[PDB]
Parts: structure tokens; C-alpha cells; sequence
């Protein structure tokens, strides 16, 4: 079996994990940037 | 309640019904898998008319598909909405009629008719209370024009009281696809006139003219022609399937449209028809609908109505509108066109209303008229027949399978008579 | 100046593949009614992309997280514009002008240099290629039949796929000659209709969906197809979206709303699940687990892989908010009318509280009742309905109140009566009683549809504003004394001043006009954009400031005593229609006709 | 009549695709069916 | 069910030509089978129940127990095809007194006995199709010397093909039977 990138896979891992918890609410902005 | 079964014979009828069922399923909210997903409750109150209920909540059309060759059913089985058709009803032959009415009606058709007769009989006992039967076929093909009308005679023998529709594609010399059209055409129509409660004539050249002129689309196809035919199909029985202020069924039409037992040949039409270039320019109102549905170019038939006088006519509107304005354009169009209506039958216009419009269009109308202009197809077909027949061309193939010259003579004489008494009332005065 | 916004409730699931998780993650992009929004995930920040005029139709992104392409649908007379936005700068990097009405699809190569755009059914299905660095139309292809989507191959960008309505087409593009070659994949006795497509990473095989519900499998090296899809079973509304796992497993979205996976074997589902609304977008996260799903009813779902259990992340409004209301002296909850179903929402946290659904009717002017009694609404058929707060069951219905639908409602404080307005100038009064509901209206005549009815504190006097151009003030005791206020335009919101004598009224003209029952005009404000129709207004308990909003995206609040604007509001899309202020007045809420909900922090120095 | 019904039977059973074809002779069918109208050539 | 409803001359409970011939009927099958086929002797679709252990295979008059099929009508009649196999059918009736009695008719029984709750009777079937008339009036008046008010239930057991079951209310002849009620000869 091929050897995956140890750092890359774990990076995707905790990235998706944190996105899970922080994805609960999308409404709040607190950084408007109407113009840009 | 008051159901009708749907049966196809010959590839033309199979192709018509194949997407007739598609249109019906779409307007009833039925998926290609037989599972209802409509949004309105009225979509489900009257579904037994065309669909039987099967275990698992699915629905199966009460249609019997029949032909003497398997290719067309093999194609339609994989066609869109082909999964709804139950595999049992597929009745197919093994040779093909060779476009020969003899092989289509005496040698092969007579022996093959037993299975389809059994199936249609069982289907007839299946429904609660029968309204009648309706056919979709072409007189120009051997297997259809022969064994379909054979089945017509058998079924009319066994159910004398029911009403029958026959939507028939007649041959025309403008678009002629076969060299032997007059023979089997006259042979089929001779038998069909004696048993047909109602006959709906459809002209493919007229279909090309319509799809060329009314819509301005570059390359129409058999699918588009089938779409127009299917719209005409659904317009007739919309009122029986949905509520309305003035409900009128097939027996209503039979009572109101046929003065005499031999005058049951009709020409039909559908409106509105608009281009994609002008649909949102054009403002659809009741006068616009009526002027379109009385237009000479909107008719599904090549015979021009202004060469004769209407014996009677009927119109079915679909969508929400009051009835008095409908009545007023009816009376106005009867008044300004009194020359084109027979004068000894006043009030020869039937009007019916249904409050459920078709999907995507808020108003629609279907027109069916018994007119004294139909004699043109019959005279030209008879002229072609005698042109072929005086030299006995293409005759040995028929006479080699039970045919003789006497049957052709009787059919020709009967058609000439039918023309004579059909045009006699045009000149009749009160 | 500009006013803060704290929360936004907006999403459009009408456009397919609208929801996109930006590669490298942390960024989630989706289209609003007419503007694109990007959101950082770990932080709570977001950014707006507003370089458009009409509703967005298509959103696409490149590989390796490079620039984004957005396309919108316009009127027949004009031409749709394709806008390329450079990422990491949030700047419009290019604008391109071609095609007649709308663009159906956009495709990016594996390399970022090239572009493909597909026009709508109008322009006769024109396929165009573009160059990213400089906008150039190298060559194009017109075809008769409609093509639903086009996709570039993962490698060998010279070969592209097009799911034409009749069947599949493979197109070859060469640099040597500007010509494009077309090969039609032939099917034996098959007339399936095809919408979505996906390509395996090896570029050997492509899986294409069907309107019937079975996914076909076709090699690119030949016009031969292999497999119809799930045997003996279908998905009952066609195939919405396709996705490919590294295993080759095919994640499929059904039209009814259904998520299932088929192994690269006999097409049998390993696991199946049910999801609300028609599926519209599927986005696979990095490492291909726990992907995002976007419905056609504006719902965002977090769907696990290999064990399909749907978990609802958040829900959004379906479309076209009609009006908003607060309870009397209560601000924790607020209710919104919808196209079909009324919703209630919490102000602090904007998760959905409760929905009351009606199949095929529009609501207008939902009115709350103190003492926690039923909520009242009016519908298209002309009926009025009252529903209980915790659970959506109706207390009562009033049938055939007005011929063409009730438009506006107002409640007296002591709540024994309701005043209602129809489209054809009819204003009616109904005596509610726990036993029965009766009416004693004057059946007073009033030409246009009435958009607003207000009742003063002492509850005897009640004003009603018509579309015709008259704001008539009714004594409500004798149903007489018809003195009505005159100006010539389409009226809108009218308000009493709290514990004064003045009427703050608006109309189609770009003017907020202070009036009195004696034709007394303090000032003619004239708050005008180029083609703005100021429509929504609100007043503080103390007459320091009033909030005003037009049809234009901008919304602004003005000092009552003196005609000078303080602060302003932007970031909206489309026509803003209603502006309310909470009883606690710590915020101002606005509802946009394109599905967006905005709550704004009112400035501190208006207390 | 007796036959002509059998041969028709195979066709409709064939119309079901299911990623399979029924020619009527697939599995556990005698030793083997003659490779042509005559028995096979020496080199296939 | 069938209470406070008109009846004058006839009342049909079951007939095999319809979309759902048996809706009020409840079917319980253990080793048998139920289906309707066109009959060779009479060219029409006929419902059929078949199986072994005739006791366990039956169809009940109500879909569920605990309520009545209240019928005031005196005369039962059935159209059954004689298949040269076992067959039983029973009827539950209410008398003058609020008592429930029952009459069973068996093909394979040879003795008749009266009992307070059950009255069994043998029956004989001629070859081929036949329609049989069940009086029930003289039957109750002879078995318990008590008149009848209402007939609660009807039950058919296995091994039979059935065309019509109805209430005829009096002895009628073929000529005065309407076309649907009469059996047209092959
Ligand atoms: N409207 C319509 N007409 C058709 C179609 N197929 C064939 N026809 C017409 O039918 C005629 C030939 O009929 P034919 O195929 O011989 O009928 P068959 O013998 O029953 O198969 C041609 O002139 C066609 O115009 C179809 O799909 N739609």
C-alpha cells in the first residue's frame, strides 16, 4: 500500500475537525466588509 | 369510476401513446417510476381513470401494447417513461405484415387476435365501471390498419353499449411514405365506418404545416408532432378527470356532436400555440384563444373548413375564467360567420369548462368539429385508389391471401356512397 | 457613515452547485440573490462580492484555490456578463461580455489559463472558449439541441464533455486550428435525458445522470456505454448531482431528495438515506469525508460518508420574505412571512424555532397578538387564519373575507376586534370572540389595495394607506368622516408619531412626507435615489430618529427633528421591503425580497 | 399453438436488461453447444 | 356498516368483476392461495380460494371483529362452482332474543345435530356451476323456534371459486332476476 503524507493527512484531519465544531452557525459575521 | 382502457396497435400508435402517457403522467405528477409526487390534492382524487394501483404504492397504466413485430416495443420499453408499462401487455408477432392489409387482417391477424382479445377482456373486467375504449393508430400501415380494426369489430361485437374513439392517421399525397397507401387505407376505413362511434382524423402534413407556421421553430420532429397529438389527447378527457362548472364526458360529446349514425368523422385542434420569440409579447385572453382555435391554420387537418359548412362543433376550455364571456364570443363568432354554419341547426356550438389548467399554461382550449369539408380526403383517396386499381397493380399480393376483387369493389362503392350522403347535407336547406 | 450588521440569513439553492467549499478549506462560498458571499469558517468573518446586476446563475472555482468565476442571467435585450474574481485579493480581475440572455455552465481546465462558457437555450446554445489573462474569444461552436452542462477533463484539456439533452457529446479542441470536432456517443435504443456528469480521475470513464433516475457509465475512448445504473430500482425524480470518491464509489443525489452510494460493482446501494428538499449541491471536503449538501429549499446539511445519516447544519429562508413582525413589548422572537410557510426565529441565535406551513398560498402582514394569543395571517384566496404559538394548529379560519386576498391587518390593544384590508379597496372590522367570529364592517370603498393600517394608542382612530393615492383616516366608531389625504403616487407605509399628532407617510415618489389631518406638512424630506421607491419605515418610542428604506440596496436612518442623515446601510441585495425595530430597540431588522434577512446594530447615540 | 408461444416467450424475457442477456442457453446446459451449424474447426 | 342503509330486493356483498372486489372482506391464509382467473366454463373472471386444511383458510365478512354487518334481509344466495373437493360456509345470526346463533353447511358432514350455539348441516352439490339459496328463516324457526332479526356474519372456507354472494330476500326466478344477478349459461 502507498505511503501517505503524514503531515498532510493530519492537517486535513484537524482542519475538518475544527470546521465541524465551528460550522454550527453561519449567520454571525462581526466583520462586515460591505465594500470589499 | 368511469374508466377507459388504452390500447395501441402498429408502430404509429405505439409512438403516439408512448409519450401520451408521458404527458398524462406529467400532468398527474406521476414519476417515471410510478410513484406519485404531485402537490395538489385534486391530482390524486381521479387517478383510477388511467392508472391501476399496484402493491407498494405504485401505479401502472391500463394500456395494452400490440404489434406484429417486436422492434417497436423493444425500443419503447427503453424509452422515457417506459418502465410504467407492464411487461405482460406486450403482445408481439414474429413476421410483420409487410404493409399488406391481407396479412394484417386475415391470415396472421386472425390467429394472433386471440391473445390480445383475452388481455383486453380481462382488463375490461378489471375496471369498476367502463366508459368505453379509445384507439390510436394509422390507416397507412398494414398491421395497424388491418388487425386494429379487426379488434375494433370484435370488441364492438362484445360491448355494444360502450363509446369508442379512434384517433386515426390518414394518408396524404403531399407527404406520401408508402406506395400502397390507398389500398389498405380504403380497406381499413370501409370497416371502420360501420363500427366507429367516433373517428378523429389526423394529418401529418397538417402537423408539419402547424409546427412550421404557428411556432417558427426551425427543425420540428416526430416528437413535436407527437406532442401536439398528445395535447389533443389530453384535452378531450381533462373534463372527465377534473372538476368544473360544466362537466361533459365522452357520452356528452357523443350526444352533442353526432346528428346521424353514419356522421361520426371529426377534425380537431388545440390552442394556444406560440413561438418562443413572441410568447411574452402576446397577451393571452379569451378572444385571443377563440380566434386562434377557430383559425384555419391551427387545425390538425389539411382540409380547409371554409370550403364547407360546419354541421356542429364543440370546445373544451381549461383554466379559471367565467362562462358568460366564453358564451359571448361563441355567439359573436356564430353571428359573423353564419355563412359557414348550416342554417337548419341553430346553436350548433357546445362549450365545456374545466377549472384545472395544464401544467405551465393558465388557459387552454381543445376544439372538435363535425364539418362538411371532410369529403376532400375521401375523394382524393378514392381517386388514388381507382388510379391504382384500374390497372390491377399491386393486386396479386392481396388476392394471393384470401382477397378477391369483390371486397375492393364493395369498399369503393361504400366509400363513394359515404361521400355522397356526407356532402348531401351541405347543400340541404330548410 | 455606515451601519453595522451582525447577522445575515440568506441562501439561494435554486442554482445548481451553488454551495462551494473552497479548496484548502476554511472558506465557504455561496450566492445570495444577486451577490456572492465568502465566509471564513474558523473565524466568523465574511466578505461580500457585489459586482453584478441580476440574479447569479452559475458559480465555479478552479483547482488549487485560484480565482473564481460567477455568471448571472439578464434580460433578452441586454447580454449576460461573466465576471472573474481574483482570489486572495477579492477584486474583480476581469469582466466579459457575450451571449444573449444567460450562461448555463462554466468550466475550468486543470491549468488555469483557459475558460469555457456555455450560453442558454437562447443564443442557440453557443459554446465559447476564453483566455483568463486577457479576455479573448479564440473560437466557438453553435449547436442545434440544448446542452445542459459541459466539463473539462482532469488531464488532456483538449478533450471536453457535453451532456446534450439527446445524449453525450465529446468535443476535441486543437491549438493548431481554431476548429472544434464533435463526436456523438451512440446509445442502442436509448432515449434517456441527461443533466449532470462526472469524470473519473483516470479520465477513462464518465458517469452521467438521467431524468429517470439511473446513472449511465460511458468510456471516453469509445462511444460505447456499459451500465444503466441501479438495477430494478430508480430514484423517482432524476439525478441531481454526482460525486466520485477516491474508491470510485459514486455518491448520487436524487430529485426527490436522497443520498446513496454505489460501489464499482453491481449497482447496489451500500447505504441509503433521506434528506428534505431536492438535492442541489454536493461538496467533498479534503480527505473526502463528511461532505456538504445543499438543498433546493435553501437547507445546508452535513452528510457523513459510508454511513449516510443526515445532520442539519442550518436552514435558511426559502424565497421572497413578504413581511416581518415582533410581539408586543417582546424582542426575543420575531416572525417572518414566506411564500408558503410562516417562520419564527430567535434574535440572539438565529436557529429556526417553528414553522407553520400552507401548501400553495402567499401570506401578507402577519400580525402578532399580546397576551400570547394566536398569530393572525391573510392569504391569497381571501381567507384569514389564526394559529397557536407553540404548535402550528389553527384556532379559526375566516373564509371569503375579501374577494382577492387580504393584504393588511391591524389589532386593537384590547384585542376584541381586527381591522383588515383587501385588494379592491375594502376595509373591514371583525369582532373576535372565543365562541365565534363576526363582522360589522362599513364595507367602505377605497380604490387601490391597502398596504398599511395603523391604530392609535387610544385605539379609536385608525389610518389606512391605499395604492391608489389616498391615506384615509377612519374614526372606527361610526365608520364615517371620510377626510383623506391627497398626493399623486403609489403609497406605502404610514405611521403615527408616538404620542403626537403627525403622520409620517411614504409613497412611490422619492419623498417621505410629514402630514397632519389638516394638510399640515412640516417638511418634504425628498430622500431620493435615481429610481428608488422608499417602502419601509419605523419610529423609536422617543421621536429622536426614524429608520427608512427604499427599493435600492441602501437603507438609512434619519433624525426626526432635523433633516440630516446619520449613518447608512449597505451589503443588501435586491429590493428591501420591511424594516422593524425591536421593542427593546437594541437592533433594527430588515427583510429582503430575495431571501435575505438582515439584523442591524442601531447606533448607540440614538438612545 | 404449442410452439410459436415459446419463441415469443424468450423475447420479452430478453427485454429486461439487468446488465444481462438471456439467449436461453447460459448455464448448466448440456456438455456444450455446437460451435457452428457444423461442428468446430480444429484451430479457433 | 350496511346498517341504516336501503335494501329492498337485493344486496350484493362480493363480486369478482371490480377494481377491489374484497374491501370489507378480511382474508387469512396459512397454506392456501387466493386469486381471480377467467373461467373456462363461464367466460368471465372468477375469484378463487384454494388450499389444504380447509378450516384454516377462510375470508371473513368484516375486515375486523368487534362490530356487526347489520342486515335485516332473510334470504342468502351464493353462486359456487362445484370442484369435487371439501367446502364449508357458515352464517351468524341474531334472533328475537339478544342471542347469536350460527348455521354451518359442510360438504363432508353426514350427521345433523341441533345445539344451543351451533347448528351443522350437510350439503350436496351437483356437478358444475350452481347457485344455492339459503332460507335461514324456516331454518332458525325450526332449530330454535325463535324468529330472526339480523344476520351478523358470513364466512366462506377454502377450495371454491365464487362469482356472486348476495341477499335475494325471497324466492325469485331467472326471468325476474336482472341480467347481472342471473348466471348466463355457457
Ligand atoms: N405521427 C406519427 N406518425 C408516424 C409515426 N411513425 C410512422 N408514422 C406514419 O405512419 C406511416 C407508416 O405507417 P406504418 O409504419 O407502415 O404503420 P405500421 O404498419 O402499423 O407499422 C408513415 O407515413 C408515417 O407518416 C410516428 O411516430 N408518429
Amino acid at each position: 500500500l502507498k505511503r501517505p503524507n503524514s503531515n498532510q493527512v493530519r492537517n486535513y484531519y484537524e482542519k475538518t475537525l475544527a470546521l465541524k465544531i465551528m460550522s454550527l452557525d453561519l449567520s454571525t459575521a462581526e466583520q462586515t466588509n460591505y465594500s470589499r | 369510476m368511469r374508466e377507459i382502457v388504452h390500447i395501441q396497435g402498429g408502430q404509429c400508435g405505439n409512438q403516439i401513446g408512448a409519450k401520451f402517457w408521458e404527458v398524462i403522467s406529467d400532468e398527474h405528477g406521476i414519476d417515471p417510476t410510478g410513484t406519485y409526487h404531485g402537490d395538489s390534492d385534486l391530482q390524486l382524487e381521479r387517478i383510477n381513470v388511467y392508472y391501476n394501483e399496484a402493491t407498494g404504492g405504485r401505479y401502472v397504466p391500463r394500456a395494452i401494447l400490440m404489434d406484429l413485430e417486436p422492434g417497436t416495443m423493444d425500443s419503447v420499453r427503453a424509452g422515457p417513461f417506459g418502465q410504467l408499462f407492464r411487461p405482460d401487455n406486450f403482445v408481439f408477432g414474429q413476421t410483420g405484415a409487410g404493409n399488406n392489409w391481407a396479412k394484417g387482417h386475415y391470415t396472421e391477424g386472425a390467429e394472433l387476435i386471440d391473445s390480445v382479445l383475452d388481455v383486453v377482456r380481462k382488463e375490461a373486467e378489471g375496471c369498476d365501471c367502463l366508459q368505453g375504449f379509445q384507439i390510436t393508430h394509422s390507416l397507412g400501415g398494414g398491421t395497424g390498419s388491418g388487425m386494429g380494426t379487426l379488434l375494433i369489430s370484435k370488441v364492438r361485437e362484445e360491448y355494444p353499449d360502450r363509446i369508442m374513439e379512434t384517433f386515426s392517421v390518414v394518408p396524404s399525397p403531399k407527404v406520401s411514405d408508402t406506395v400502397v397507401e390507398p389500398y389498405n387505407a380504403t380497406l381499413s376505413v370501409h370497416q371502420l365506418v360501420e363500427n366507429a362511434d367516433e373517428c378523429m382524423v389526423i394529418d401529418n402534413e397538417a402537423l408539419y404545416d402547424i409546427c412550421f407556421r404557428t411556432l417558427k421553430l426551425t427543425t420540428p420532429t416526430y416528437g413535436d408532432l407527437n406532442h401536439l397529438v398528445s395535447a389533443a389527447m389530453s384535452g378531450v378527457t381533462c373534463c372527465l378527470r377534473f372538476p368544473g362548472q360544466l362537466n361533459s364526458d365522452l357520452r356528452k360529446l357523443a350526444v352533442n356532436l353526432i346528428p346521424f349514425p353514419r356522421l361520426h368523422f371529426f377534425m380537431i385542434g388545440f390552442a394556444p400555440l406560440t413561438s418562443r420569440g413572441s410568447q411574452q409579447y402576446r397577451a393571452l385572453t379569451v378572444p385571443e384563444l377563440t380566434q386562434q382555435m377557430f383559425d384555419a391554420k391551427n387545425m390538425m387537418c389539411a382540409a380547409d373548413p371554409r370550403h364547407g359548412r360546419y354541421l356542429t362543433a364543440s370546445a373544451l376550455f381549461r383554466g379559471r375564467m367565467s362562462t358568460k364571456e366564453v358564451d359571448e364570443q361563441m355567439l359573436n363568432v356564430q353571428n359573423k360567420n353564419s355563412s359557414y354554419f348550416v342554417e337548419w341547426i341553430p346553436n350548433n356550438i357546445k362549450s365545456s369548462i374545466c377549472d384545472i389548467p395544464p401544467k405551465g399554461l393558465k388557459m387552454a382550449v381543445t376544439f372538435v368539429g363535425n364539418s362538411t369539408a371532410i369529403q376532400e380526403m375521401f375523394k382524393r383517396v378514392a381517386e388514388q385508389f381507382t388510379a391504382m386499381f384500374r390497372r390491377k397493380a399491386f393486386l396479386h399480393w392481396y388476392t394471393g391471401e384470401g382477397m378477391d376483387e369483390m371486397e375492393f369493389t364493395e369498399a369503393e362503392s361504400n366509400m363513394n356512397d359515404l361521400v355522397s350522403e356526407y356532402q348531401q347535407y351541405q347543400d340541404a336547406t330548410a | 457613515k455606515e451601519l453595522d450588521i451582525q447577522a445575515v440569513i440568506g441562501f439561494t439553492g435554486k442554482v445548481n452547485e451553488g454551495l462551494i467549499l473552497h479548496p484548502d478549506n476554511e472558506h465557504l462560498i455561496y450566492p445570495l440573490g444577486s451577490t456572492i458571499v465568502v465566509r471564513h469558517i474558523i473565524s466568523r468573518s465574511q466578505t461580500f462580492l457585489r459586482g453584478h446586476d441580476n440574479q447569479i446563475s452559475i458559480i465555479t472555482v478552479s483547482k488549487t484555490g485560484k480565482y473564481i468565476a460567477s455568471g448571472q442571467k439578464t434580460y433578452m435585450g441586454f447580454q449576460a456578463d461573466i465576471i472573474i474574481w481574483d482570489f486572495e485579493t477579492r477584486s474583480l480581475m476581469h469582466r466579459l461580455k457575450l451571449h444573449k440572455v444567460l450562461i448555463q455552465s462554466l468550466s475550468f481546465c486543470c491549468n488555469e489559463q483557459y475558460l469555457a462558457s456555455l450560453g442558454g437555450q437562447d443564443d442557440k446554445n453557443m459554446m465559447i472558449v476564453w483566455d483568463v489573462e486577457q479576455g479573448k474569444a479564440l473560437y466557438g461552436a453553435p449547436n442545434r439541441d440544448v446542452v445542459n452542462q459541459i466539463k473539462f477533463f482532469n488531464n488532456s484539456d483538449d478533450k471536453i464533455i457535453a451532456v446534450l439533452n439527446n445524449g453525450v457529446q465529446i468535443l476535441t479542441i486543437d491549438k493548431a486550428n481554431k476548429k472544434v470536432k464533435s463526436l456523438d456517443v451512440n446509445f442502442g435504443n436509448i432515449k434517456r435525458q441527461y443533466t449532470c456528469v462526472a469524470i473519473d480521475p483516470s479520465d477513462t470513464y464518465c458517469y452521467c445522470g438521467t431524468k429517470t433516475g439511473d446513472v449511465f457509465e460511458i468510456n471516453i475512448e469509445r462511444a460505447i456505454f456499459k451500465r444503466l445504473g441501479p438495477v430494478k430500482k430508480l430514484f423517482s425524480l432524476g439525478i441531481g448531482t454526482l460525486g466520485l470518491l477516491p474508491n470510485g464509489d459514486i455518491i448520487v443525489g436524487a430529485g426527490d431528495g436522497t443520498v446513496a452510494k454505489l460501489s464499482i460493482q453491481n449497482m447496489q446501494v451500500l447505504s441509503q438515506s433521506e434528506v428534505l428538499g431536492a438535492v442541489t449541491s454536493i461538496s467533498f471536503t479534503g480527505d473526502y469525508t463528511h461532505f456538504f449538501c445543499g438543498t433546493s429549499q435553501s437547507n445546508i446539511y452535513w452528510i457523513d460518508t459510508e454511513k449516510l445519516n443526515p445532520e442539519l447544519r442550518n436552514t435558511c429562508h426559502y424565497e421572497r420574505i413578504n413581511d416581518i413582525a415582533f410581539p408586543y413589548n417582546y424582542s426575543d422572537v420575531f416572525a417572518t412571512c414566506s411564500t408558503t410557510d410562516i417562520r419564527v426565529w430567535n434574535a440572539r441565535n438565529r436557529q429556526e424555532l417553528l414553522r407553520i406551513q400552507v401548501p400553495n398560498l402567499e401570506c401578507y402582514c402577519v400580525t402578532f397578538m399580546n397576551d400570547g394569543k394566536s398569530i393572525i395571517s391573510g392569504w391569497n384566496d381571501g381567507k384569514i387564519r389564526a394559529f397557536l404559538p407553540q404548535s402550528g394548529k389553527l384556532l379559526y379560519v375566516i373564509s371569503d373575507a375579501h374577494i382577492h386576498g387580504v393584504t393588511a391587518l391591524s389589532t386593537t390593544s384590547d384585542c376584541q376586534r381586527i381591522v383588515s384590508g383587501g385588494s379592491e379597496g375594502e376595509v373591514r372590522v371583525w369582532v373576535i370572540n372565543k365562541q365565534t367570529q363576526v363582522m360589522k364592517a362599513s364595507m367602505k370603498e377605497h380604490r387601490g389595495r391597502v398596504w398599511s393600517i395603523q391604530v392609535k394608542k387610544n385605539n379609536d382612530q385608525a389610518v389606512s394607506a391605499s395604492a391608489d393615492g389616498s391615506c384615509i383616516i377612519w374614526d372606527l366608531k361610526t365608520f364615517t368622516r371620510l377626510m383623506c389625504l391627497f398626493e399623486s403616487t403609489l403609497f406605502k407605509q404610514v405611521l403615527y408619531h408616538p404620542e403626537e399628532s403627525q403622520l409620517l407617510t411614504t409613497g412611490s415618489d422619492r419623498k417621505i412626507t410629514y402630514w397632519e389631518i389638516y394638510d399640515g406638512q412640516a417638511i418634504r424630506m425628498l430622500d431620493g435615489s435615481e429610481e428608488g421607491e422608499v417602502n419601509a419605515l419605523s419610529i423609536t418610542k422617543e421621536g429622536e430618529h426614524f429608520v427608512s428604506g427604499g427599493e435600492d440596496k441602501l437603507v438609512k436612518l434619519w433624525g426626526y427633528d432635523e433633516g440630516i442623515k446619520y449613518y447608512s446601510g449597505t451589503g443588501h441585495s435586491g429590493a428591501i421591503t420591511r424594516l422593524q425595530i425591536s421593542p427593546d430597540q437594541r437592533t433594527v431588522v430588515s427583510v429582503g425580497a430575495e431571501g435575505a434577512i438582515f439584523i442591524w446594530k442601531m447606533p448607540e447615540e440614538v438612545v | 399453438p404449442q410452439q410459436g408461444n415459446t419463441v415469443g416467450s424468450i423475447s420479452k424475457r430478453e427485454n429486461v436488461a439487468s446488465q444481462l442477456i438471456v439467449e436461453d442457453h447460459l448455464k448448466n446446459i448440456l456438455a456444450k453447444s455446437t460451435n457452428s451449424n457444423y461442428k468446430p474447426w480444429k484451430i479457433p | 356498516m350496511f346498517k341504516n342503509t336501503f335494501q329492498s330486493g337485493f344486496l350484493s356483498i362480493l363480486y369478482s368483476i371490480g377494481s377491489k372486489p374484497l374491501q370489507i372482506w378480511d382474508k387469512s391464509i396459512r397454506n392456501g392461495h387466493i386469486k381471480r382467473i377467467t373461467d373456462q366454463d363461464i367466460l368471465s373472471s372468477v375469484l378463487e380460494i384454494m388450499g389444504t386444511n380447509v378450516s384454516t383458510n377462510y375470508i371473513t365478512a368484516p375486515a375486523d371483529p368487534k362490530e356487526t354487518l347489520g342486515i335485516k334481509l332473510p334470504f342468502l344466495v351464493m353462486i359456487i362452482k362445484n370442484l369435487k373437493k371439501y367446502y364449508t360456509f357458515e352464517v351468524q345470526v341474531l334472533d328475537d332474543k339478544n342471542v347469536r346463533r350460527r348455521f354451518r353447511a359442510s360438504n363432508y358432514q353426514s350427521t345433523t345435530r341441533v345445539k344451543p350455539f351451533i347448528c351443522t348441516m350437510p350439503m350436496r352439490l351437483d356437478e358444475g356451476w350452481n347457485q344455492i339459496q339459503f332460507n335461514l328463516s324456516d331454518f332458525t324457526r325450526r332449530a330454535y323456534a325463535t324468529n330472526y332479526i339480523e344476520t351478523l356474519r358470513v364466512q366462506i372456507h377454502a377450495n371454491c371459486r365464487i362469482r356472486r354472494i348476495y341477499f335475494s330476500d325471497r324466492l325469485y326466478s331467472e326471468e325476474e332476476l336482472p341480467p347481472e344477478f342471473k348466471l348466463f349459461l355457457p
